[PDB]
């Protein structure tokens, strides 16, 4: 079969600037290619077909071109409107196959996380377990690292942590990191600690709790 | 006038089958030809196969063996039935329209459906518990909804009134069932001169839970 590899995987971009994707197919596929645009929460919807021809309501700053086995897609002037999921899909022969995608998000300026950490409620704790969540809201860029401590010592195990898709309106990302553990577990220690390695600061921003407090 | 709607049981057991319905308007199957493709995380967008408007088919080469597809032309029904369903078999599944050399697009998809949400599972349907995040010019406050299945649940904070700073976390699996958290933050104000609540709804559990978050 003929396999589809798109790249890069993931891009983010200003708002006006121009962004292109790559498709190149396994093997010589004559134009019979189609680029999809999937808009965060929706299906994904036909944008060029036959390589660069546009579908219809497709705005002129979206271009395709290629020939071969490389083929592209081209934005200009990106929009907010265009933040999504480009996928390229040959029908050169079957069965039909899919690029892996290149996740397009936009660029904004840096801000830092506003963090806070909750203790378990003392009525989770009956059910004999434990939850401490810390919440790293609003920050951008989306690389961001949270280590856990109790008693100083830090905890790898048991965590689980959530992004959200970045925010139509003031695009940052928000985290949550929740560290589980046993009731005797979390009894048996005092001071909760979570740290948020962010590229805006140069030391980790620190949010901590006691126990006994 | 195009339309393509999926439908079936979104909830499946593995090992078991998957038996989805695409049903058309606006076009014949006669003379137009229509692709399953599924959406799974960390997987893109995976062409399943699909029925050609005189009823021949083809299939993906992993799925082949698996999969059946087969339509109803008079009733204007696609159908997909997946045997030996595993957990990376949980996606969103679509039906979309390719119109071949009668149409100007071809073989490209250019209609599909909303699309219908897949979940294979052993778990059974768990309504979900809920605990307060109390912190133990502004305050952040939350709910963590626990141990619920299958998705989705739906919070909102003060029916909504609180809708402006409310951040609700993508949930997270853990032994089967389902965990998310969602915050909101509101001016210190509020949070001593009015109570706060988290409404909590699970639809496939019929459940409605209102928690209301008091200071430690
Ligand atoms: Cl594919």
């Amino acid at each position: 079969d003929i396999q589809m590899t798109q790249s890069p995987a993931s891009l983010s971009a200003s708002l006006g600037e121009t962004v292109t994707i790559e498709c190149r197919a396994s093997e010589d596929i004559y134009n019979a290619l189609a680029w999809y645009q999937q808009k965060p929460g929706k299906s994904p919807q036909l944008l060029i077909y036959n390589t660069d021809t546009l579908h219809t309501g497709v705005p002129s700053r979206f271009s395709g071109s290629g020939s071969g086995t490389q083929y592209s897609l081209k934005i200009n002037s990106l929009q907010s409107e265009d933040v999504a999921s480009y996928f390229c899909q040959h029908y050169f022969g079957y069965p039909r196959t899919f690029g892996g995608g290149t996740k397009l998000e936009l660029k904004r300026a840096d801000a830092a996380p506003t963090v806070s950490i909750f203790p378990p409620s003392s009525e989770q704790l009956a059910s004999g377990g434990a939850s401490v969540v810390c919440l790293l809201n609003n920050f951008y860029p989306k690389d961001i690292s949270v280590k856990w401590k109790i008693d100083g010592s830090e905890r790898q195990n048991g965590v689980l942590d959530s992004v959200t898709d970045q925010d139509s309106k003031d695009s940052t990302y928000s985290m949550s990191s929740t560290l589980t553990l046993t009731k005797a577990e979390y009894e048996s220690h005092n001071s909760y600690t979570c740290e948020v390695t962010h590229k805006t600061s140069t030391s980790p921003v620190v949010k901590s709790f006691n126990r006994g407090e | 006038q195009v339309q393509l709607k999926e439908s079936g049981p979104g909830l499946v057991q593995p090992s078991q089958t998957l038996s989805l319905t695409c049903t058309v308007s606006g076009f014949s199957l006669t003379n137009n030809n229509v692709n399953w493709v599924r959406q799974a995380t960390g997987r893109g967008l995976e062409w399943m196969g699909g029925v050609w408007a005189g009823g021949a088919t083809d299939y993906n080469s992993a799925l082949k063996s698996r999969l059946t597809i087969t339509r109803d032309t008079s009733k204007s029904q696609v159908f997909l039935k997946m045997h030996s369903l595993q957990s990376e078999d949980t996606a969103t599944y679509y039906c979309a329209r390719d119109g071949g050399y009668s149409s100007s697009t071809l073989y490209a998809m250019d209609a599909w459906g909303q699309g219908t949400t897949v979940t294979v599972s052993s778990a059974s349907t768990t309504a979900p518990s809920v605990y307060p995040l109390a912190p133990g010019s502004m305050v952040t406050l939350g709910c963590l909804v626990k141990g619920y299945f299958p998705e989705p649940v739906t919070v909102t904070w003060n029916s909504g009134s609180l809708a402006s700073g409310v951040h609700t976390f993508p949930a997270v699996l853990q032994s089967g069932l389902y965990t998310l958290s969602s915050s909101v933050t509101v001016p210190a104000s509020p949070w001593a001169s009015e109570a706060v609540t988290c409404n909590v709804a699970h639809p496939a559990s019929s459940t409605k839970v209102d928690k209301k978050i008091v200071p430690r």
